[PDB]
This record gives C-alpha cells, sequence and structure tokens, in this order.
RNA sequence: ACGAGACUCUGGCAUGCUAACUAGUUACGCGACCCCGGUCGGCGUAACUUCUUAGAGGGACAAGUGGCGUUCAGCCACCCGAGAUUGAGCAAUAACAGGUCUGUGAUGCCCUUAGAUGUCCGGGGCUGCACGCGCGCUACACUGACUGGCUCAGCGUGUGCCUACCCUACGCCGGCAGGCGCGGGUAACCCGUUGAACCCCAUUCGUGAUGGGGAUCGGGGAUUGCAAUUAUUC
C-alpha cells in the first residue's frame, strides 16, 4: 500500500542532489531540513518527502544509484 | 358570486399550497430553515447560499 | 406427531420418585428434573424452593435464565 | 427583531437573497 | 499539608470517566456507588482488575471518584476501568518515584494494553445506498 | 422586493481587474458572439486566445447543442494545463454555465 | 399441595367450552370465544382467587363467582372502557360478550350491513378486505 | 458595563482576523477583556438525491453549512464598543454587541 | 453509617415496600385492579400490590436526581413500544398511574415540590430511605 | 489475588493439552488467563491474532449466533460460565480441561478440499475454528425446540466431545468429515 | 501533462499552548440525611481548564529493528507508539441515440387557446383484485415471550416571508388516546444530565401452533383538518 508517487522521489532526488551535505540517517533532522529548502504546502507530503530521503540516505552512504 | 368559489378550498395547510421559491412546483421542496425550495432549485443555488460539499 | 404430555401436579409414584431419586443425583436442574421424571419445567422450579427448605439439596448457582442444584454434601 | 429569525435561518434568508 | 489531587480520564467509545485521586483510605466509587453494585453484575471483575493485579496495598493512600457520562454499558465498564488504572500510574509519578511508577504500569501492560492505552475505535459512518457503513442493500436482476 | 427602507441601499459598480480570468465575463462575451452571429469555431476560439492573452493556466470551452445540423455535437476547445479533480478545483478553476437562444435551439456555454 | 389433590379436575366444560385444567385459570378461561388473555386477568382480580393455583385445585363453588362477574361486569365494578361490546347499536347495552353470544353480535353486524346496502358491507359479501386494505399484491391463498 | 461582542461568522479565519482585532485594539486603551469564547459549531445537513428525475443508481449529496459563534466579555463603557467594531470590518462575520 | 448508593439497588425497592406495607396511609386509587400501567404493555403486572413497589421506586428516583415531575417519571418508566407487525418504538408510561404516585407521596412527607416545578425530596424523606439502606447493609452481612 | 488468576473461580493451571500439534493455537494457560471471557477486541486486526485470544472467549464468540443472538456477548459471557458449573457439578475436573478436551476432539484432522473432491490435511488453526464451530452447531441445534436449556446443551456437548462417545454432534461430523476426505484421497 | 496520489472534510491523539457565569472541574463555605466520620444534578464565591468546547499548531514517514527481495521498487513479522491500511468529498480522455420537455419565466419545433388541452370549484381515481414478480417489515420461540425493578448514548431538530403550522418543561381532569390552565427557548442559555432500546436483575411461563406468532375483524374513546366512508393516524 506504501508506495511513494513519482513527485515525493523527485523531490527526493533533487534534495539530495543538492543539499546532500545537510542531510544523514536522522528523520527527524531531515524532515525540518526540508522546511528551510523547500516551499511544500502539505506536512503529510513533507514527511513523504524527508522519509524517502532518509531511505535513499543510507542507500548512497553504502554505494551508487541509479538516479 | 364567481369570486366567492374561485379560491374557496383552504390553504392553510398541505403540499398543494406550499410551492418552491424559484419553480411555483409543489414536489421535493426544502422545508428545512425555510429554504422553501425545489431539490432541483437547491441543487442549482448550493454554492452561492453558503452550502458547500467538503464531505 | 410425538405430543410430550408432561404433569403439571405431581402423580403419587412421581412424588415419591421426586422425594427419594432426585437428591441421589450429581445433578439437580429444574429442566432435567423436569425432561426424566415426566413432570413440567415451571412444576420443576416449585418443587426445588420446598426442597430447598428440607436441606436435601444444595444451591450451588441460582439465576432468572438458569437455577441449578446439586446433591447434600457428603459429610 | 420583532420575529427574531434563528441564527439557523438568518444565514439561510440571506444566502437565498445573496442567490 | 496541601492537596495531592490527581484527575485522570479513560476512554473505550463515546464513553468517557474521570478518576480523581487524592490522600485517604481504599474508597473507590464511581458516581458514589463503590465497584461491587454498579450494573451490569455479568461483568463483576473487569473492574477489580486494577484491584487483583496491583492488591489493596496500591489503592492505601489512594480514594477514587468516578464521574462517567457518555457512551453505553459496556463501553463505560471499560472506560472507568482505565481512570482508576492510569490514575493509580498518575499518582504514583507526580508525588513520588518513578522506578514504582514504571514496576506497577509493567504489570498492567501484561495484563491488557486497554488498562492503560485507549482504543480509537468509533461506529464508522453510514453511506447512502446501504443500511450501515459497509454493507449495500439487496440488488434485483432478471 | 426585499423589503428595505429608503436610503438604507446605495449600489455600486467597479470593472473587473484583469476582467480576462472571470469566467461569466467570458461567458457572456461568448454568449453574444453566438447571439450576434460569429461562427462557433470563430467565437470560442477567440474566447479561448484572449484568456491565453490575459496569462491564465489553461482554459476549456464546452459548447453543446444544435451545431449546423438537426442532430446536438459537442465542441470542446482545450489548451494549456487544466486541473479537474481535488480540492484545489474549488479555488483554481473558475467555471461559468450559461444558455443562449439560437433560432434553431439552445446552445450551452461552459467557460473554464 | 403440589402431589395431584383428590376432586382434581382434568376435562372441565365451563360456558359450552371444554376446557383442560391442566392450564393455569389465568389462561384456562380463554378458551371460551369472547374472554381474552386481558380480561380473564381482572375477573379473577374482582374476588380473592389465588392465581398461582390451576383450572383442576380450584372449587366446584368457586368457578359461580368466575362466571358471574364477567356476566355482570358494571355490577361486580368492571369500568366501561374494559367491554368489547360497548354502546349496541340495537339494545344499547355495555355487555362483554361469550362464546355463541359473539357469533349473535358479530351476525347482526353482517346482516344490518347487508340490508342497509353500506360499501362497508358489500365488501364483506363478496368476500374482501375491508379495513381499506391493498388487494393487488395480498390475501392469495384466501381467493384461490 | 457587561459588553458582550456576539461574532457569528460562516467562514473560520474572517472570524480569527475579527476577534484577534478586538484584542489587539481593546489592550492599549487598558480594559480587563476576557479571551474570546468559542461557542460549539452549527453545521446544517441537506441530503439530496443528485438526479433532477428519479432515474440511475440512488445516490445523494451531502451539502453541509458549518456556522461558527464566538462570544467577546468587555468591562468597558457603552461609548468605546461603537469606536473599535466599526474599524476594520469584512462581509464574512456579523458582529452583534449585547449591552447587559 | 450507609446510604442507598452503597447498598444493592434492585433489592432496596422491596424494602421501601414494606415500609409503605406496614404504614398503609397512601390512598392507593380505585382502577388499580383494572388498569394497564402503560399504553405499551400486553398484561396487568403480576404482583397483587404494584402500587406499593413502584411508590418505593419514585422516591428512590426522586433521591438520585430532585425535580423529576410528571413528564420526568413518564420517561424512566418508559420502554418498547411493540407494534405487532410494524417496527417496534419507544413508548412513556401513565400520566394517571405516575401522578397518582406522585400525590399518593405528597400526602406522607416524603417528596416535596419545589419553584420552577418538578418534585424534588423533603428533608425527612432522605432518613426513611436511609435508616432501610442501613437494614440492607445488615442483611447483607 | 496477583499469584493465580481465577477465571470467575476457575484454575487456570492443571489444565494439560493433550494433543502436541494444537498446543500454540489453544491458548489459556499463560498470558491470557483473564478473569471474564470478555475482553476488549482486537483480535481480528491481522492474520493469526485470532490464534491468541483467551479460547472461553472464542467460545463465548460462537455461540452469539443465528441472527437473533449476534452482539449479545454479555447474555453468552453469562451461558458459558453456567455451563461451566453443570461439567465441575457432574465431571468433578475443572472445565477448562473439558473445554481443552473437547476443542482437541472436535476440530476434524483433514478436510476433503475441491482441486471429484480432493483431500487435504488441514491447519492446526483450522482445527481449532473447527472445533468451537462443531461443538457451538449441536449446543444450538439440540437446545432449539427443546425443555433442555442452551449451558445443559454447550455442556453436555463439552463433556460427550471430551468423552469421545459420538453422542456430541461435534463428534459425529468430526468422524464423517475424515469419512468423507478417506474415501477421495 | 491529465486521471491516480497529493488535496479538502472526517475518526484517533496533546494531563503542552490560547481560552471560557451559555461548558465543567477539584476545592472552599453552607444545608439536609447517615454512625470521630460519608453521600448530595441542594445553595453560593477563592484557584483552575484534566474532563467539555474550538482555535493555532504538534505527530506517522514503512521513520525503527530483523527476514525477504537484482539488494532495487517494495513486502513481511515484530519494536516503540494515541494512531503502523479511519472514512468520505472531489474525480481524466472519449463517450451513450441512458434518464429528465412532469424542477424551471432553460428552450426549438408541432399541437392547442371561449365549444379549453388554460384555469379554478365539488365528487371519483391513483388504493381498485382470479394472478405474476421487486424492495421490505414481523415472525416461527425457552440464546425465548410476559411482568416488575435497573442502568447508559449520539447525530440532530425547534415559534418560519408569502405561510396559519415550533419543540415544549411544569400543575391538575382522565385507563389509554388525550383535554385544559401556567412559564421557558430564535437555542452549549428551554425541553435535556436528551433517564433511548437491545442488554442487565428477579418473577411467571414449559415443547403444546403453547403465555410463540398478531394476519384477520366487531365494538366503543380521542386527535389533526373545511372535511377521514374506500377503517388519516392513535
Amino acid at each position: 500500500g506504501r508506495v511513494r508517487t513519482k513527485t515525493v522521489k523527485k523531490a527526493a532526488r533533487v534534495i539530495i542532489e543538492k543539499y546532500y551535505t545537510r542531510l544523514g540517517n536522522d528523520f527527524h533532522t531531515n524532515k525540518r531540513v526540508c522546511e528551510e529548502i523547500a516551499i511544500i504546502p502539505s506536512k503529510k507530503l513533507r514527511n513523504k518527502i524527508a522519509g524517502y530521503v532518509t531511505h535513499l540516505m543510507k542507500r548512497i552512504q553504502r554505494g551508487p544509484v541509479r538516479g | 358570486g364567481h369570486q366567492q368559489l374561485y379560491w374557496s378550498h383552504p390553504r392553510k395547510f398541505g403540499q398543494g399550497s406550499r410551492s418552491c421559491r424559484v419553480c411555483s412546483n409543489r414536489h421535493g421542496l426544502i422545508r428545512k430553515y425555510g429554504l422553501n425550495m425545489c431539490r432541483q432549485c437547491f441543487r442549482q443555488y448550493a454554492k452561492d447560499i453558503g452550502f458547500i460539499k467538503l464531505d | 406427531r410425538d405430543k410430550l404430555n408432561n404433569l403439571v401436579l405431581f402423580d403419587k409414584a412421581t412424588y415419591d420418585k421426586l422425594c427419594k431419586e432426585v437428591p441421589n443425583y450429581k445433578l439437580i436442574t429444574p429442566a432435567v428434573v423436569s425432561e426424566r421424571l415426566k413432570i413440567r419445567g415451571s412444576l420443576a422450579r416449585a418443587a426445588l424452593q420446598e426442597l430447598l427448605s428440607k436441606g436435601l439439596i444444595k444451591l450451588v448457582s441460582k439465576h432468572r435464565a438458569q437455577v441449578i442444584y446439586t446433591r447434600n454434601t457428603k459429610g | 427583531m420583532a420575529v427574531q429569525i434563528s441564527k439557523k435561518r438568518k444565514f439561510v434568508a440571506d444566502g437565498i437573497f445573496k442567490a | 499539608g496541601p492537596l495531592q489531587s490527581v484527575q485522570v480520564f479513560g476512554r473505550k467509545k463515546t464513553a468517557t470517566a474521570v478518576a480523581h485521586c487524592k490522600r485517604g483510605n481504599g474508597l473507590i466509587k464511581v458516581n458514589g456507588r463503590p465497584l461491587e453494585m454498579i450494573e451490569p453484575r455479568t461483568l463483576q471483575y473487569k473492574l477489580l482488575e486494577p484491584v487483583l493485579l496491583l492488591g489493596k496495598e496500591r489503592f492505601a493512600g489512594v480514594d477514587i471518584r468516578v464521574r462517567v457520562k457518555g457512551g453505553g454499558h459496556v463501553a463505560q465498564i471499560y472506560a472507568i476501568r482505565q481512570s482508576i488504572s492510569k490514575a493509580l500510574v498518575a499518582y504514583y509519578q507526580k508525588y513520588v518515584d518513578e522506578a514504582s511508577k514504571k514496576e506497577i504500569k509493567d504489570i498492567l501492560i501484561q495484563y491488557d494494553r486497554t488498562l492503560l492505552v485507549a482504543d480509537p475505535r468509533r461506529c464508522e459512518s453510514k453511506k447512502f445506498g446501504g443500511p450501515g457503513a459497509r454493507a449495500r442493500y439487496q440488488k434485483s436482476y432478471r | 422586493r426585499f423589503g428595505f427602507p429608503e436610503g438604507s441601499v446605495e449600489l455600486y459598480a467597479e470593472k473587473v481587474a484583469t476582467r480576462g480570468l472571470c469566467a461569466i465575463a467570458q461567458a457572456e462575451s461568448l454568449r453574444y458572439k453566438l447571439l450576434g452571429g460569429l461562427a462557433v469555431r470563430r467565437a470560442c476560439y477567440g474566447v479561448l486566445r484572449f484568456i491565453m492573452e490575459s496569462g491564465a493556466k489553461g482554459c476549456e470551452v464546452v459548447v453543446s447543442g444544435k451545431l449546423r445540423g438537426q442532430r446536438a455535437k459537442s465542441m470542446k476547445f482545450v489548451d494549456g494545463l487544466m486541473i479537474h479533480s481535488g480540492d484545489p478545483v474549488n479555488y483554481y478553476v473558475d467555471t461559468a454555465v450559461r444558455h443562449v437562444l439560437l433560432r434553431q435551439g439552445v446552445l450551452g456555454i461552459k467557460v473554464k | 399441595s403440589l402431589v395431584i389433590p383428590e376432586k382434581f379436575q382434568h376435562i372441565l366444560r365451563v360456558l359450552n367450552t371444554n376446557i383442560d385444567g391442566r392450564r393455569k385459570i389465568a389462561f384456562a378461561i380463554t378458551a371460551i370465544k369472547g374472554v381474552g388473555r386481558r380480561y380473564a386477568h381482572v375477573v379473577l382480580r374482582k374476588a380473592d382467587i389465588d392465581l398461582t393455583k390451576r383450572a383442576g385445585e380450584l372449587t366446584e363453588d368457586e368457578v359461580e363467582r368466575v362466571i358471574t362477574i364477567m356476566q355482570n361486569p358494571r355490577q361486580y365494578k368492571i369500568p366501561d372502557w374494559f367491554l368489547n361490546r360497548q354502546k349496541d347499536v340495537k339494545d344499547g347495552k355495555y355487555s362483554q360478550v361469550l362464546a355463541n353470544g359473539l357469533d349473535n353480535k358479530l351476525r347482526e353486524d353482517l346482516e344490518r350491513l347487508k340490508k342497509i346496502r353500506a360499501h362497508r358491507g358489500l365488501r364483506h359479501f363478496w368476500g374482501l378486505r375491508v379495513r381499506g386494505q391493498h388487494t393487488k399484491t395480498t390475501g392469495r391463498r384466501g381467493r384461490t | 458595563h457587561r459588553i458582550r461582542i456576539t461574532l457569528t461568522s460562516r467562514n473560520v479565519k474572517s472570524l480569527e482576523k475579527v476577534c484577534a482585532d478586538l484584542i489587539r485594539g481593546a489592550k492599549e486603551k487598558n480594559l480587563k477583556v476576557k479571551g474570546p469564547v468559542r461557542m460549539p459549531t452549527k453545521t446544517l445537513r441537506i441530503t439530496t438525491r443528485k438526479t433532477p428525475c428519479g432515474e440511475g443508481s440512488k445516490t445523494w449529496d451531502r451539502f453541509q453549512m458549518r456556522i461558527h459563534k464566538r462570544l467577546i466579555d468587555l468591562h468597558s463603557p457603552s461609548e468605546i464598543v461603537k469606536q473599535i467594531t466599526s474599524i476594520s470590518i469584512e462581509p464574512g462575520v456579523e458582529v452583534e454587541v449585547t449591552i447587559a | 453509617g450507609v446510604t442507598v448508593k452503597d447498598v444493592n439497588q434492585q433489592e432496596f425497592v422491596r424494602a421501601l415496600a414494606a415500609f409503605l406495607k406496614k404504614s398503609g396511609k397512601l390512598k392507593v386509587p380505585e382502577w388499580v385492579d383494572t388498569v394497564k400501567l402503560a399504553k405499551h404493555k400486553e398484561l396487568a403486572p403480576y404482583d397483587e400490590n404494584w402500587f406499593y413497589t413502584r411508590a418505593a421506586s419514585t422516591a428512590r428516583h426522586l433521591y438520585l436526581r430532585g425535580g423529576a415531575g410528571v413528564g420526568s417519571m413518564t420517561k424512566i418508566y418508559g420502554g418498547r413500544q411493540r407494534n405487532g407487525v410494524m417496527p417496534s418504538h419507544f413508548s412513556r408510561g401513565s400520566k394517571s398511574v405516575a401522578r397518582r404516585v406522585l400525590q399518593a407521596l405528597e400526602g406522607l412527607k416524603m417528596v416535596e415540590k419545589d419553584q420552577d416545578w418538578g418534585r424534588k425530596l423533603t428533608p425527612q424523606g432522605q432518613r426513611d430511605l436511609d435508616r432501610i439502606a442501613g437494614q440492607v447493609a445488615a442483611a447483607k452481612k | 489475588t496477583p499469584d493465580i488468576k481465577l477465571f470467575g473461580k476457575w484454575s487456570t493451571d492443571d489444565v494439560q493439552i493433550n494433543d502436541i500439534s494444537l498446543q500454540d493455537y489453544i491458548a489459556v494457560k499463560e498470558k491470557y488467563a483473564k478473569y471474564l471471557p470478555h475482553s476488549a477486541g482486537r483480535y481480528a486486526a491481522k492474520r493469526f491474532r485470532k490464534a491468541q485470544c483467551p479460547i472461553v472467549e472464542r467460545l463465548t464468540n460462537s455461540m452469539m449466533m443465528h441472527g437473533r443472538n449476534n452482539g449479545k456477548k454479555l447474555m453468552t459471557v453469562r451461558i458459558v460460565k453456567h455451563a461451566f458449573e453443570i461439567i465441575h457439578l457432574l465431571t468433578g475436573e475443572n472445565p477448562l480441561q473439558v473445554l481443552v478436551n473437547a476443542i482437541i476432539n472436535s476440530g476434524p484432522r483433514e478436510d476433503s478440499t475441491r482441486i471429484r473432491r480432493q483431500a487435504v490435511d488441514v491447519s492446526p488453526l483450522r482445527r481449532v475454528n473447527q472445533a468451537i464451530w462443531l461443538l457451538c452447531t449441536g449446543a444450538r441445534e439440540a437446545a432449539f425446540r427443546n425443555i433442555k436449556t442452551i449451558a445443559e446443551c454447550l455442556a453436555d456437548e463439552l463433556i460427550n466431545a471430551a468423552k469421545g462417545s459420538s453422542n456430541s454432534y461435534a463428534i459425529k461430523k468430526k468422524d464423517e468429515l475424515e469419512r468423507v476426505a478417506k474415501s477421495n484421497r
């Protein structure tokens, strides 16, 4: 039931492209990072984006990623 | 006389007195909160009155 | 077809059976006493308020839906 | 008001007016 | 000395009930009547569980008033069940050690999570074309 | 008619600031082209051009009724970006529905 | 006591009606056409009649007080609002009516409505639903 | 002097903007004003069959109309309310004021 | 020291039934033999002296909540309007059978009237409700 | 009394599960011993959550059935209580043992599926679910149009199932469901 | 890019926040009754906002760990947790000879219009009954029916334009239905602490078309209306 849509994944893969240095494994920081480094009109969408950021951050620290 | 039998049926009650304030038909009227409005007309002016479909 | 005709008041033999053989059981319920001894369910309840005040049964659980009695204790 | 209509019906008599 | 007022609400439906904990003896009452003669009488042992599990030693310097409103019968049994449980956790938190607080919390979790944590379940809304929420009227064919 | 005392009422009229985006302003604009006698293709593309020149996100001009013949056709004219569903439609898409009397039928004009 | 007494009455015949006395007097009275479960109570209430007792134990002289309370409501103190034929059309008396009497009062309703030729009456002859029901869908097994 | 601003709006944020201006205006004259009370919101409910005729699947609308009521108790002379409440009107709210 | 609330309520109605068996200064009405208690009942009550069962029970509804007049004591004495073949609904009691209780209990100073209507409970009545509550508290040992 | 939890008054310990196979899915002896059958709920949120229900509550739930009884758990908590009276007042054993020995002997070891219909040996949970159904069926059936009450029939079935008499309705079905399954394997 | 999702509304949650004589609380005082010490929706004014109410926010994201999987998308069980799948509203392109001319003073065309298809007035009709189907209600009982006693809701609604017609506490007459005098409420201010039923507690009932079932039909008592027969309803 929980598959991220392209809107979340594009926002994720561009935030980690640009603001990589601020990000890390911890969700609750890079939840609140998104409040400064984007204009997101939804709280539910902010958490979706920041959630898949942390999922990609554990991937990027292990090896290279497709996108 | 004529005028003494032209409207000499009591209109004090019943669905045949009260009517839609747009149509002047006597079916599917919203008497609730004195809209006094046929359900087809209420739907036409649901937005304008202040009613809204959120739920 | 098959019409069970139970006793509303006790036949002499059936009260001689009820005042002898009922406390010899391990259960005394007013539906088993009615079913077995060919007596009535309401009548089998009325029998066990009298045999309560004789001290020959044992009141374990009493509810409107279901009252249960048993034999007098061994000791 | 002399008739003194309810706040339920205040927003309905005024809503109908706007329409 | 001053008061030791500790007011805790408990819900298992629209039924809410507020257990008030103070210094005193073990006189635990619910709208005035104690926990023996609150009908319905079938679920007696549900209200005795915070007394059965923890004993009267924890209900020594605690006198409980439970005001109950909303919901039904079996909801209100679980509404008051939760209040007198969490109030004993709450009264044994604010004024005393936290080690005996955690001790007394742990015993009630390992019985039932219901004693502390409420269930969020309420009546799912009816939808048109059916009697209830997830049921439709009989469909005709042929 | 509305049972108001004298002097309580005062009516005023301001011009619509950037009037291209008001749908019932563009619905009436289309309503009198077809009732004036401009061609239905010519009229609606004229409205559709004017409100992209107004710097909008999108638009949708549906004309339904007797178009050149007895049978009822639909002529939907869509360009730019249009949302349909959700909450945002309540404050992103100005929707007009109007009528017009051509001499053979009623054409329904839907500016969006 | 709870044992089968002497002079126990199994099969009774109270006002030309066969009654099994094994039933309770509360509901053994009802067998007669015109006394119901409701009327049977207040008759037994008008005298000190222990109503846990069945209709076999009861006294051979006690049954005559039971009938007289039914036959005279007004004199034995049963009100106006508790009778089955209140304000009769012909003789105009307030009587509780029993077995073949209730056949006779409900006969005079039919024969009246026949002779007067009333729309209510015409349907009783035609064999129809008369209290203004719908017959389009209901009353099938009654007529073929 | 028991003056009572009955604020009854159809909207929510227009009622928040009004009741915020009826506090930020009241404070600098140094009169003790009670916080804006929230009275339980009254939702109207008209379920219509969507269809002009009665043919199709029996579907219904659920036309809500939420209404919000507030009160603001004032410890002030009867004149000061005529000065503040006239300033910065907006048509969502019905700003009614009781004397006693 | 106990009150009626510390006592089992279901058996307590009989403790105040026996109190008004022993007094016998209520003046019970005459329709009490022939009556149906509410419009939604089928049969007459089992108990020969049902009036003493409820005239008891009325005061211990007036004890718990003060100012329950005629209309209030027809709600708390409400049941099922079992409408035969149509769906069953809620029905109230009877105005006659509840008022002639409230008139019977006003004489022996147990109930009392108050401003803004409704039968409250007199200072004296709270005693003769609690003195029998102490008797049930002794009966349960 | 936090040393032992008296199910109304009944012993939780000294209840032996004889069948090693049903040993996990019949769960009242440890961490399931609650004083009433009636718990809050939440045994239909997930798949095998139904397995971790106190088995008298499962038996209490399977009673409130055939329409009129649905959602009358207070009414049928009492039924199973008044049935455990009848078991101890006959057997002399703790009725929770007589329940468990019924549930082991009520649920069938195989049922005939349709892949003529094929034979397959069933899940241990399938037995428990079909055990509680088949002895709440006979208890409901025998008590219908009968002077004999529910708890007399509910406690006839629970005793006769543990006996293995084939007098209980539950045992005839178990013995015949396997009779069908043996025919078509 | 549209639709999906996101979105808006709703269910859950904050012993943090901002708050309340139209919402309560624990108090404090006083008053009754109970044998030093309780109950109380009986009466009122210091601290409050847990309960209630509705404001801004806060939180939940497969975020955690372990299996599974190109090690991706994910999925699975568990951990912590108020929530680990609350529901609804909205709703694409392309359409259908779908339904509505009987919702409209939306309307094209035909038909009509003093011998009316307009119109309004009394009666009848839509209900009619050998019959066939559809949606339903009530049931076939003892997991029950009856009679007492008991103990708990939440949506809502309510004196209106023309338009009379509002919900109604309380007090007497009366078996019921009601009838009649007194006051509140345009409403978190009055009904109302909506004493809702199932259920719970104790009686009576006993396998019997039985106290199951209430179809059927006679008799009278009322109400609403200008009027009820083809029983308006009770």
